[PDB]
This record gives C-alpha cells, structure tokens and sequence, in this order.
C-alpha cells in the first residue's frame, strides 16, 4: 500500500530538481566548508608573501592578480585584524554609512569577506544589500533573443521591453552567423522603446569584441571570469588576458562587466576542493584587481549547482552581497533555470529583488522561455503580470511597470518598420509588411513567418567582412523616414564618446542624461531614507490591469 | 571494452576523414551518457552517419583537457580534413575546425540530455559535409528550458569524475572500436 | 584634475570631450553623418577623455577602475586588430616567452604604452611560472 | 487585432484574484491613508483625556478600553515626542535590544506605532521582526479539517502533522453539531503525532469555551476582535465581554489568544473612513489592554481585502510587526488563501517566514485544500516538499521538516485505531476497520467511506449536551490498549495545572517541556546572534527527499 | 420590483411557517446576488421549497442590522416555527431558529459565489423539514478554496453599499412578494 | 512572590502546584484515572497557581497579563455556567444596566471577585453612554 499523500507529493514539480548530498573534497558545497583558507594576510615591503593561508611561492595566477591588484594593502593588516561578526553587523546596521564600510571592505581579503558575510541570514544580508547597492536606483536587464534569430521579433521585443522598464538588454545567437543581425535589431527595437538602453551581444571574446567595434552594441558583459586556475584555463582565459580585454572595451568607450557564479568551477570540474562562495570571492577580487567597474553574478548559469547543496540560494544572495560591498555594480542574475517549481524560484528571487540591486536580474526573459537561447531564465515574459502585482502587493521598486496592450502593439510596430527600413536601405534580405504585421502581435517566435536564413547569414557575415559600421543603420533610418530613431541611435553611439557611462552601475536614463553610482549615490540610513518607492513612480506601480474603480 | 589504444595519433594527409575526439573516460570509466545512452552506441551512429558520406571517421582519445572545446580543438589538429567532432562522456558533443577559437565551432550541442542516437548520426553526417566542404543546412536546435534543473548538477558531478583522467602534456591515443 | 563634481563630463564639461580628429560632440548630428562631414573615424574616444574619467573615478575612491582608464587610454591609439592579436597572444598556450616581451616592447616603443607594456611583462613573467605558454598544455 | 502577448498574459492564474482601486472614503486602502488620524495623547493624573485626536467626550468602546488599559502611560508623552522616523530606525537596528524597545512601543498610542512602522519597507520590517518576535525560536500551525467534517480523516491527519514538526494545530467544522467530534480527533491524534501539540476547535465563543471548560480542546484562537464599534457589535461583542471570555479561559488553565486582521471592517460595512492597518492596530492594542497573551493576525480571514490594494501584503507584514513590537506573541496567518498564482502567495508567506514568527502560519493547511474548511490555506499538504526544500535552500527554520512515508503511515494508522477505540469506548458511532485502514493512506475526504453524519451530529451534539468530558476519552483510550495516549492526554491536562503554558508564545516540547517567551527569550543583535539554524536542526532541513549522493 | 412593504410584521404562534428576512436592500438598492441570480428567482425557489414541504412561507425585510446573522435572527423571532431563513442581496444565506445564539445556526452557506437556485431550493426546503421538527440531512457542503481570492472584495463592496441602508431599531416590514 | 527565575514552576517548583482538590502533578496518573483516586475537580487550576503566575507575569514586564491572571483566579470561584451566564451578559443588546450591577454585586458579595466586578460596573456605565443595552439596537 502507498500513501496517497505521498504519491501526491511525488507528483510535484519541485521533485524534478536535482538535489545532491554535498560533496566537500569535490566543492560540492555551496558556501562554510570546512576547506576553505581561514582569512590572512602577510606582507613584506609592500608586497603579499602570504594570502589566506597560501604563501607567494604557491600563488597560482588568480593569487598572483588578487594580492597584486585586488587588496588595499595599505589597510589590509588592519580590517584583518577587526572582529567578523562586528564587521558583517556594520553591513547590516542602517547607520553605518556605506562610505565607512567600503574603505575597510576593499582592504579585506576574499577569505575574511567571506567569513564577515557568512555569520549572516538572508533577512541580515538583504538589509545590507539594500545599503551597500551602488546605484541609489535599483534597475533592470532583460534578454531578448528567439529560437529562429529573427531580427524582425527581436526588434519588436526589444521594444516592448524597453517600454516596461528594462535599462539594459541581451541578446545572443541560436546561429552564431546572425550575431550582426540581432545585434543591429537588439539595438534599433530598445531605442524605440526607450531612448537610452544599452544592449548587448553575447558571443566568443574576440568575436563579441569585435563586433562592439563596429559600433552594433552598447556594452558587453558575459566577460567570464574563473576562480581556480584549471577552470580558467579551459575557459580560454588568464587574469591578465581578461583584464587586457576590459581595457580594450574601455579604449573604445564600451561599459563592459565581467560575469562570473558561484558553481562554475564545480561545473568545470576543479573546485581545489573549496566551496562555491569562496571561490566566487575569488571571481569578485579579480574583477576588482582588473579595474573592471561591474559583475554579473549570483551563480548566473551555473543555478543548478548550488541550488543542489544546503544554503545554495542564500549563498547566491551573499555573492551578490560580497560584489556590492567591494563596490562593484551588481546584475545580480535571477536570469536562470534553476527549478520546475513556482514557488521555490519566486524564493530565490526575491532575495534580489525585495532589497534591489543595480539589476536585480541580468537577464529576465522578455520573450516565453521557449525563445530563450540561454537555456531559460527564472522569469519570462509570461510572468510580467505576476511581478507587476508583486511590486504593488509590497510596495517594492523592481524596475518594471504595467503596460497597455495598444501601447506595446504600437511600440513594437514601429520597432519592426525601423528595422524594415534599415534592412532596406542597408540592402539587406528585405523584411516584409507580413513580418511587420506579426512582429506586432507576435507572443514569440511560433508566431512569425520563417525567413531565408541562408539570405540572411551571407549578407549578416558581409556586415562583418565588410565593416559595415553603426553609421550605416543611422544613415537608413535617417534617409528611410526614420530621423527621430535615427538621433536616438546617433545619441547612444554619442555616449561612447565621453567615458561618462563607463562608470560604476551607469544606466542612461530621460534625456540622455548618464545615471551612475557616481552621481546617483545610495544613501541608506534607515527607514524614511535612501531609495523610497514614491510620487509618480508609486502611481505608475500600482496602476495594473483588473484593478476596477470601487465606485 | 569495445575501445583500445593503438598509439599516439598522427596527423592525417587527405581531406578524407573526419577524427572523433572522446574524453579521457570516454568507453571507460563512464560507458554511457548523462540519459544512459550506451558511448558503444554513440560511436557507432557517428561512425555512420560519417562512412555514410563518403569519409573515413578515425577516434582518438584525448588527455590534455576533458573540456568538449579543447577535445575537439586536439582532434581538429590532427583531422587531415580539419574538422573535428568532440565528445564527452556524458555526451556534449561539438564540431569543430581547424582554424576555429578553441571557443568558437561549426556547431554545437550543448544540452546532452535532449540528444538521441539519431541526433548522433546526424552530427556525424554533418562533420562529413563539412570535411567534404558542403555547407550542410545544422543539425535542428534542441532546446528545453528544464534541462539544467533536470541534469546539471548530474552533468557537473559526470564531469568531475572524468576531469579525474586529464593527463597533461600526453599526446592523444588513436583508438581501435570493436 | 578631474573630480566627481566634474562630472558627468557630457554635462558640466561637454568641451573637455573632443576626438581625436578633433570633432566635437556638437559636430557628431544627423546632417554631418549623411554629408560624411563626420565618419566612424571621427567618433573614438580620446587618452585625454579615459583619462580625465581615470582622474574622476580616482576621486570617487576607486584606484583600480582608475587604472583600467589608463590602460584603456594607451590603448586607443592601439588599431583595433593589433587589440585583438595582442588579447588573444595572453590566452593560454598561445605565445612564447619571447613573444610577449616583444608585444610589450612594440607597445612601449611603437605607442608609448608603458602601463600595458609593463602589464604584458608581468603576465610574460608569471606565463613562465604557471606554464601558460605555448608548449606548456 | 490582439496581442498574443497580452493573450498569453490574460490566461494566467493571477488575473483571475480580485483587485481595486483604494476608496479611501470606504477605508478601501491597506494604510497611509490621509484620513488616519494624528497621533496624540494628552494625560491628567494619570488618566487619558486625548487619544489620537479624539477627546475622552468622544470616546467609543475601543477607545475607552485601549486609554485605560492598553498603553503604558509611564512613558506616552515621552515617546509621544520622539520622532518616528527615528523610532522606526530603532525597530530594524539590530544593535537596539527588543528590551529597550518594549517599554517604548507599549507606551506608544495606536496612530504613533502605525505612524513609526509605515516609515519602513519590508526588508526592514523583516529585519525588525526577527528581533521583536516574542519567543526565540519560530514556530508553525496547522488546519485540520475535512468537508465531511470526518473525525477518522482527522486524527490521522492531525498525526501527520504533529510528526512533520507543527506545534499547534486547529480543527473546525462544516457543520456545527459535528464540533466535539473533530476537537476529540484532533487532540487524540495530534498527541499520537507528537505529545505536548497543543489544539484548539474554532467555533461560536459561546460554544467554544464549553467545549473547553469539557476537557476536548487545549487551548483557543479565534476569539475575535474589532476596529471600529460597529463592526465589533454586529461580531456580537464589546472590548468588555471579550476580555471577561479570556480571564474565563484563564480560570480553567487554557492558553488562548485573540483573532483580528487587517479588512475585517471595510469586509463588514464599517471602516469609519480609516485604513485597514490604523484598525487592526486598534486591535492590537484591544489584546494587549484585556491582557491576553498574544494574537492571530496578518488580516487572516479577510486577506482578500487588504490584497486587493496597493501595499496591502506589506501592511500585513507591517500589522504582525506591530502585534510583536507591542510584546505580545504573533500567529502570523499565512493561513489563508487570497490568490490563484503560486509565485504570489509565495511572496506573501516569505514576509513572514523569512523573519521568523511566534507561528509562521496561524494554520498551513496539513490536508489539500479542497478538504480545508476554512475555505483554503495559503498553503497546504501538496506543499510540504516546496516548503522544506526552501528552508534548505536558505538556511530559514520554518519549523517543519522532511519526513519518511514509512514513518507517516504507521503514524496515521495508530491514530485512527486510537479514535476508533476511543469511539467505541464512549459507545458512539464505531470506527469501522475500513474507515481506519482508508485514512492510514488517505490524502483526503476523497478517499474516505462515506459515514453516518446524522447519526454522529446527534451524538456529537451529546457530548456537550450530556457535558461528556475528556476523561471519558481517556478512559475509552488506555482501555483499548492505549497507554501512552492516555497519559500524553493527561500530561496536556497537567500542564493545564500547573499555567506555565498560558505565558507568551507558550508551546510544549521534547518531555512536557514548555517553551514561552518567558524562558526562551529572543535575545537577537544582529549577525551570530539570536535564533541560528545549525546542529541536528540543520542535518534535519538539509536531508530532504530526492538528494543523490555524488560518492 | 418584487416585494411589496405591506405593514411591519409580528409573531406566527404556530410551527407551520417558515420566515424568510432580506438585508435592506434586497430587492431594491441591489437586486441580484453576487454572481447575478436575481433577486427574484432566488427568492422564488427557497419559497418553493418550503411549501413543498408543506411549510407556510412568510418574507420580511430587516433593518437593524445588514448582517445575515442578525437579520435572520430578526425573524426567528417572528416566526411561528422558530425556523428563519436570512438572505443578504450579495447572497449569503444561513438557516436560524430562537434559542441558537445569533451567531451559531443549523446550516450555514458561508461561500454564496457557489449557491445555485438549485441550492437555494434545496434550503427552502430544510428549512421547511426543521420546522416539522423532521431531522433533515444538512445540505451538502460547497467548499471553494478560490472563492474568497476571486469574490471576497466584491462582497466587501456590496456589503457595504447594503449596510448603507441600515436602520436603528428600525422594525421588520412584512413583505409581499 | 514568584519571579521569572521561577519559572516554568513544573520543573522549579513543581510543589507550588496543585489543585482543585489538591494532591499534586506526581499523583495524576492514569491508575488513579481509572480508579478515580483523581478525578475532575481534582484537576482544575487553582486561584493560588494562578496568582503565582500573574506574579511572574508582572516579572517579565507584562502588567496587563498579570491582570488577566489576576481576573483568571477570581473566576475560578464562578461555576461554570455562572461564567457562561456572565459572559453572554456582556454581549451587545443583552442586558439593563440594572442587570449588570447586580452581577457586579452578586460577583463581590458571592465569589469576592473585586477585579471583575469593577470590571462589570465599568461596563455597565460604558454600555449606557455607547448604546449597548437591550433595547438599544
Ligand atoms: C551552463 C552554461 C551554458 N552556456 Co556557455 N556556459 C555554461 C556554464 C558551464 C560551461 C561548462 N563548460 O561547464 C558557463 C557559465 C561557465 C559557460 C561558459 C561559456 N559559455 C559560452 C558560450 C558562448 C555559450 N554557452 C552556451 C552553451 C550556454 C548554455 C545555453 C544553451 N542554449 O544551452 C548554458 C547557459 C546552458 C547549458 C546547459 O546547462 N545544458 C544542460 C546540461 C544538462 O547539458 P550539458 O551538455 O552537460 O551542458 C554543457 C554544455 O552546455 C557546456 N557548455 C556551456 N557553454 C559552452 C560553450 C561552449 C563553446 C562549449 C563547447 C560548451 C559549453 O557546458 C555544460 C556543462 O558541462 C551558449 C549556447 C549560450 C549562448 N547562446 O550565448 C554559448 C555557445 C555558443 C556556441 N558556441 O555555439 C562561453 C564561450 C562564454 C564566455 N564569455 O566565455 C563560455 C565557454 C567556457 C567553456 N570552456 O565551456
Ligand atoms: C471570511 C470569514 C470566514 N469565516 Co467566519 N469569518 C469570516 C470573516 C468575515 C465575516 C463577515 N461577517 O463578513 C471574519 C474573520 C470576520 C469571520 C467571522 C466569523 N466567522 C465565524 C465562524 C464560526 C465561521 N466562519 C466561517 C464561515 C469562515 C469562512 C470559511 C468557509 N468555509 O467559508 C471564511 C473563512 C470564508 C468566507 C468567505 O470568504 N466566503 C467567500 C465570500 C465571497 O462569500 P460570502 O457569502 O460573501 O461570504 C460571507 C459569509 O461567509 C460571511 N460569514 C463569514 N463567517 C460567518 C459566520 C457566520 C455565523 C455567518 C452567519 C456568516 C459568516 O461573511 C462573508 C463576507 O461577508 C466558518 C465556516 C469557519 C470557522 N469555523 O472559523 C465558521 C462557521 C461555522 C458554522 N457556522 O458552521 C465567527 C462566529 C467566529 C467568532 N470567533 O465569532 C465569526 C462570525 C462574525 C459575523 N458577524 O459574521
Ligand atoms: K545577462
Ligand atoms: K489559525
């Protein structure tokens, strides 16, 4: 005989999971493993001799680079020296300014950091985060790619997801050879949908590169870091190539972020026997070390390895707490299949989300998680209504608003016929009146007539071959009656000019107008202060559909 | 036991082959892929799907890294043709070029879980297209949103135990299928 | 010297921002782009302008993000494909000892790059150690 | 032409819940509302003569009994003065000791403690919780019911309950006659689950406290209260008559504490123009001037109320934090359902969770919802792998706990065997050897022989009409063989004896051990203090059902 | 435009009745229930039910109080058998009887979103079957769990727009339907 | 008088306890169930465990709860369907202010309950200035 209670428990989604005993020797363990290094640092005439347990004549690269660039040694002896516990109490204490936590917080080294932030319970480390965010603003990012690389809805959902809030959007390729395509329709759609979203092509480093130097994209982010030196080699990469790389998308006036996980190592098959946290601290000091203002983490793609272990999720929120105190711009994931259940990825989201970050996700799915082409993201455009609804229940800012279905149709048609007319006056594989039409309506790419992808592969690589640059889609949108679309996008190959939005947490907001952590400084202290839901942005939250007049 | 070592590989000299590169555990240690599909089975629709185009398919064992990328880029090195298909044991499978970044390549299967046997012969049949210099239309996307939920940590853990088998600095062993 | 009251430099500053054919940003409009009075050439960001940001970011407490500025301010005068034959010659396995030292002495004595020719030396120098040189795999 | 988009986003479950615009007017607005009054209090010899704007001449029931009884007028004018922003600063500091702050809340007039808390967004609510919570460690309730009102489905159940962790657990009835049946069942088997789980029968309070005074419940809940006189009136009670009720439970040695909840006056026709949260803090301040121990609220049964409006979960939260702060235990809902999405009510129930409450929920429902009588659960049985699973995920006590289908099922088994000798030692509708073995494996009604509910609703209606007591259920017990029932039942009315239990947050564990808030004091201040989950406790979340073992 | 107001009502003396009291606006200010059965039809098949039985049906209007509770609790008091049936214009319905306190009854519809005529027949007549003294079988339990989160603010609103018509010691109208 | 120190009583001072018919905690035990060497009025709380309570309560900074106890073993004097008679009285519309001080009387006199019954007069005059008498609905 069998339970009928729990056959019906067996029957839930969330038994689809995969769940693991941890794994220590492997680093199969989330976060508090009884490997990692207790915090220490030696040093002998201004130089590392010793780092969290390792001395200089073990130091692998990643050592080599942290203890080099990544530590204020000048305080280090000191913050080393100061009590954990009454270290990761500042984090959570409203009145202890961020600017008295970061000089200290800087000078720790990845082991004593991470301790200072393991003493603490998710309701601790969002009262921090909260504080300890960058950007007084708290924002958002999206993905936008489909399963056909159909530039015409690419476009279109750029669009629509620029109109709700998205200030940063993604897209990648299911065909490598579309990359200039999708960029180009990526970038068109946002700035129809709002004047200032940066957009972003994800693809191989030299190739992405590359391609940010033609002028089709904003800024780049899938910069991967690794944090054991096995794992960061099979990932084609050193501290110093990648470090080389961020300067290069800075010489060229590009924002980039690194991204990194915690998980990935474990994914990769090195861990050196350390947990995920850890070696995740290690991700984050390199991407302090290369001068690098921002990082993509929170496991990121690697979701499935510390959602395995105990303490996983809150491990995701401490990486993203450990990010922000080493002031660094957070896009702190939750863009990521982790779960079959509901329930439990409104869990992990949340952690982000109620305390907001610089992008409290960095890639919800703008297109049904069919179209994603990064395998799925924790939220997708099916759950819009959902998080609308969410933010109005508990007053909370998560960077999107309820939207009118004539407003979107509008938007992301007049996104399609921008791109019409660039396809046409760049002479590219035309897109028709048919495709406009259902760009428009489209749900996702089931909806849209199938294109010639041979046609539209040869002419995307010749952009490439050819170097047809970023002035060449002003030029048709100016010549092809698009001359309002045709500034906005002028306008933001004009941000690259400046260095304004190389900043820490820059997002271009109104009028053009750069809004970073540099002059758009958090100021928690407490209730009543900081960023406050309010005024019109409050109005504009609370306004979602079915909410009928009383009277 | 259906694989044997028969020595250090050479470089092929015709554009008449293509190599398949497996990982270190590869028939070995791991015998099937991530969904229990048999590597026996796997082998042999490549080895197919490749002779069924007109192509030699030579298997090599490579040691260096068990990374799908730097598998394939070590047969891409040796395939007189250039073109290289990688496998893990656990079944990602890659097609790649000399030429090619060790992170770039012709195509890619990067969610194990959703390949058949048939996918399998497909990508050897492709491989062969490529050797032969065709353009072949791509093995059709596979993509579901609950295969890292389902099988990454499974994935992560087969990864592990083969990463176990890397030997630096060897050379990789062409092979003899039973 | 440039502070964080300096900036955004598009806002209080727009001046101090030119390129290096010496356009300015008033000159980057729809009408010099369809006369070609302005080309891709003309939009690149100037050393003066990443290190001005360099100085800013110094001011705003963060040394490191300062001297990625730096770096990238040397390397604008780099061309974009020497950028990425020098990126990807740090990857691992690609390049001899010698080899980057001498992509460190060309960045130095070719373009007076000495913050990212010193940078390629220490990785020439660690390379040896981690034996992450071509060969070394 | 339609928007697929906006199709596909028409379908979801959320947009079938009920929302509306405020209607201030109707106190239709969860809180700050402009029609709040103004806190003020003005004192003359030690009686009030002002409260909140109102002078005594004006005074209404409520009125009177929170000036005279229910704030502490040592300090009212000094913490009249203080400034709010700055008390609602104190509350989420985690260096201001709970102890520093009660004689400053309970001192507070209940426009001034609305006033501080609606300073706060939820993470420093949270933030604040944790530390006021009354009892150091959290707790949980359950629902056990039944739509056949079916005593044998409801020992087993209440067993399964018990034995996953819930310390507390409530029955009731579809049809009134049915009551001491279910009161016997639940007791029975929660005391075969777990010994020291206490239970209650939630009926008419007349009704109740009879079946109190017999010896069949141990402790009661709903003993309700009202934010404006005229709701309390048509609820057929005054802030008098409820508090000689709790005195009268007190006199028989029963724990009780009061129910109220944010909506229940605009849900019953008067508001008086105010928000929901400004009444139930009225409420609140009702249970703390009668005396009473502690209270059920975070809206409860009216939740569709304050969620059908703009912060009406974060005024949910802000009301449990409320009751906290004023030193009284907190039954923080969670308890009922308000809406059709699983990623909402998710949300909804991290508020409280994530913090740590008295009892999380004030009743998971421990059966599927269709068989739960207090028309659904935020939460139910189907859940119980969700809710353990995020506990795990972020190292969060919920108070429940992963269990063995084994261990269940001979749980359910000697519970209905115990009600079935029960029932035929007290002579009244046997328990059929088919209706035991059906609710060892039931997971519902559903699967349950139909039973003879008149003949039972007149023997059920006999027990209290031939004022049938609790011994004649210990006696049919131990002379079926039941030893330990027996005596774990009297060892419930020992501690009935001895008072101990009716303090604060009072609930029994381990040997008879009590655990209050009197000897299981929060003690939190901040990162590695407090409540921590570890030890066996965590090895207990962590080996949840499903985890493989790397090896 | 069903009822007719018709002189405030008194006591029956005799166990062959049955009264049925409406909120006030029941029929007037609001005239369907909260999901639109009509007033009229409502009203119609409980009145059916009870004679089927054999019961005579009375039908008073109450103003005291908008509360089911209460306004059935009015009637039981004027009806000869000691049985009432209280129906608020939202729908909400509970079966009285003089002796219960107000806010215990014999059968209780606590969720009117799922009471159909069907329902509301089936009521009239176990009403009429407790006014014989006859022991009727409870009529079958309506459990919905998404019946709050979809109606229990529309309820809330109707509730309050019929409590807008309360009157203090206001004594129930006869009513002729 | 009882402090927070000793508390819970069963496991400090267990002999402060007994009951309705005093024995003590030891001596509940299902032999003497079935025997009836203790029966019900053996196990009421008692006026004095209550008082001891209240007391503990006050300790523990709960003013307002001790009060209740206090009330509590006043109450334990009044029959159980006294209590109920009491409890219905104050209930909306259910009384004459003339019915409610002789409960207050009879309350004082009867069972020396002085707590409740200033409790009952006290409602008595609330319930005549806000309307709660029979009669007043
Ligand atoms: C998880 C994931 C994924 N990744 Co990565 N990735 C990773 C992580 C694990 C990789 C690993 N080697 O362990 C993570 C974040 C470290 C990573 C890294 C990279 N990824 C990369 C890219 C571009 C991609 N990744 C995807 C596969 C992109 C995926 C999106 C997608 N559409 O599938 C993805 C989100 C989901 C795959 C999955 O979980 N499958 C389920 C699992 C059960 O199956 P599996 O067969 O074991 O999955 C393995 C493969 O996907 C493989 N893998 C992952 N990414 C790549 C990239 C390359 C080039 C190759 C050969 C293999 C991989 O690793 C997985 C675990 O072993 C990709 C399709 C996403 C996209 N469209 O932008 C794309 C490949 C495009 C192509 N070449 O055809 C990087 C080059 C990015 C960078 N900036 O460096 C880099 C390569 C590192 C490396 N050495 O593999
Ligand atoms: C919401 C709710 C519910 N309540 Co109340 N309740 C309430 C709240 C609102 C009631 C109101 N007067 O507006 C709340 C918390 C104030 C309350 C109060 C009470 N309730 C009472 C009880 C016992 C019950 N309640 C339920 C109906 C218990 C329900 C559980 C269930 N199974 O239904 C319930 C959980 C859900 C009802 C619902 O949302 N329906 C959906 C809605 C759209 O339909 P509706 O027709 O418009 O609903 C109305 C009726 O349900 C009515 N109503 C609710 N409770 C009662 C109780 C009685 C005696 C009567 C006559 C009507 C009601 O109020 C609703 C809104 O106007 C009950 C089945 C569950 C329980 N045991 O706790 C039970 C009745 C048992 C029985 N008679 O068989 C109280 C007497 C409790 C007490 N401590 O005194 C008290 C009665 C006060 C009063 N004057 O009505
Ligand atoms: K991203
Ligand atoms: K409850």
């Amino acid at each position: 005989m069998r339970s009928k209670r729990f056959e019906a428990l067996a029957k839930r989604p969330v038994n689809q999971d995969g769940f693991v005993k941890e794994w220590i020797e492997e680093g199969f363990i989330a976060m508090e493993s009884p490997n990692d290094p207790k915090p220490s640092i030696k040093i002998v005439n201004g130089a590392v001799t010793e780092l969290d347990g390792k001395p200089v004549s073990d130091f692998d690269l990643i050592d080599h680079f942290i203890a080099r660039y990544g530590i204020n040694l000048n305080r280090a002896e000191e913050v080393m020296a100061m009590d954990s516990v009454k270290l990761a109490n500042m984090l959570c204490d409203p009145n202890v300014k961020r600017s008295e936590i970061v000089p200290l917080t800087t000078a720790m080294t990845p082991a004593k950091i991470v301790e200072v932030v393991s003493h603490m319970n998710v309701v601790e480390m969002m009262m921090a985060m909260q504080k300890m965010r960058a950007r007084r603003t708290p924002s958002q990012q999206a993905h936008v790619t489909n399963v056909k690389d159909n530039p015409v809805q690419i476009a279109a959902d750029a669009a629509e997801g620029a109109w709700r809030g998205f200030d940063e959007q993604e897209t990648t390729v299911a065909v490598a050879r579309y990359a200039p395509f999708n960029a180009i329709a990526l970038l068109v759609g946002s700035q129809v949908g709002r004047p200032g979203v940066l957009t972003q092509c994800s693809l191989e480093e030299a190739t992405e590169l590359k391609l940010g130097m033609l002028g089709h994209t904003c800024y780049a982010e899938t910069i991967s870091v690794y944090g054991t030196e096995p794992v960061f080699t099979d990932g084609d990469d050193t501290p110093w190539s990648k470090g080389f790389l961020a300067s290069s998308y800075a010489s060229r006036g590009l924002k980039m972020r690194f991204t990194s996980g915690s998980g990935s190592e474990v994914q990769m098959g090195y861990a050196e026997g350390k947990s995920m946290l850890y070696l995740e601290a290690r991700c984050i000091y390199i991407t302090k070390a290369a001068g690098v203002q921002g990082l993509q983490n929170g496991s990121v793609s690697c979701i499935g390895v510390p959602s395995a272990v105990p303490s996983g999720i809150r491990a995701v929120l401490a990486e993203n707490l450990i990010c922000s105190s080493l002031d660094l711009e957070c896009a702190s994931s939750n863009d990521q299949t982790f779960t079959h259940s509901d329930m439990r990825r409104t869990a992990r989201l949340l952690m982000q989300f109620l305390p907001g970050t610089d992008f409290i996700s960095s890639g919800y799915s703008a297109v049904p998680n069919y179209d994603n082409m990064f395998a799925g993201s924790n939220e997708d455009a099916e759950d819009f209504d959902d998080y609308n609804v969410i933010q109005r229940d508990l007053k909370v800012d998560g960077g999107l608003r309820p939207v009118r279905e004539e407003d979107v149709i509008a938007i992301r048609n007049k996104a399609a016929r921008a791109l019409q007319a660039v396809f046409a006056g760049m002479g590219l594989p035309p897109i028709t009146d048919e495709e406009v039409e259902a760009a428009t309506y489209a749900h996702g790419s089931k909806d849209m007539p199938e294109r010639n992808i041979v046609e539209d592969i040869k002419f995307a690589q010749e952009i490439i071959n050819k170097n047809r640059n970023g002035l060449e889609v002003v030029k048709a949108l100016a010549q092809g009656g698009f001359t309002d679309v045709a500034q906005d996008m002028l306008n933001i190959q004009k941000a690259k000019l400046t260095g304004d939005y190389l900043h820490t947490s820059a997002i271009i907001v109104g009028d053009g107008q750069v809004l970073s952590a540099v002059n758009d400084v958090n100021d928690y202290a407490g209730p009543a202060t900081g960023y406050r839901l309010q005024g019109e942005r409050w109005e504009e939250i609370k306004n979602i559909p079915g909410a009928l007049d009383p009277n | 036991g259906f694989l044997t070592e028969v020595g250090e590989a050479r470089q092929g000299t015709q554009q008449d082959e293509v190599i398949i590169a497996v990982g270190p555990a590869f028939g070995l240690a791991q015998t099937v892929n991530i969904v229990g599909i048999p590597h026996k089975s796997i082998l042999r629709e490549v080895i197919a799907g490749i002779e069924e185009e007109g192509i030699k398919a030579r298997v090599i064992r490579c040691f260096k890294s068990s990374d799908v990328a730097f598998v394939a880029v070590e047969g891409n090195r040796l395939s007189g043709s250039g073109i290289s298909i990688g496998i893990q044991s656990k079944g990602t499978t890659v097609i790649h070029q000399q030429g090619l970044p060790p992170l770039s390549n012709l195509e890619l299967f990067p969610q194990a879980p959703l390949l058949t046997l048939e996918t399998y012969r497909q990508i050897g049949k492709n491989a062969a297209r490529y050797a032969k210099r065709e353009s072949p239309q791509p093995v059709p996307t596979l993509n579901d949103q609950m295969a890292r939920p389902k099988y990454q940590a499974k994935s992560a853990i087969l990864h592990i135990k083969e990463t176990k088998y890397v030997v630096t600095g060897k050379n990789p062993q062409e092979l003899r299928v039973a | 010297s440039a502070r964080v009251s300096d900036y955004p430099l598009a806002n209080k500053h727009p001046e101090w921002v030119k390129t290096a054919t010496n356009k300015t940003l008033d000159d980057f409009t729809l009408e010099n782009v369809l006369s070609n009075k302005v080309t891709a050439q003309d939009m690149r960001i100037t050393p003066e302008t990443l290190r001005l940001q360099a100085s800013i970011a110094k001011d705003a407490g963060r040394d490191r993000l300062a001297m990625n500025f730096e770096r990238a301010a040397e390397l604008t005068a780099v061309p974009d494909d020497r950028i990425l034959e020098i990126y990807n010659a740090l990857r691992p396995y690609r390049s001899t000892k010698e080899e980057l030292l001498a992509i460190a002495d060309d960045l130095e004595s070719r373009y007076q790059a000495k913050i990212c020719a010193a940078f390629v030396r220490e990785a020439a120098t660690l390379y040896v150690e981690r034996k992450k040189l071509k060969g070394d795999d």
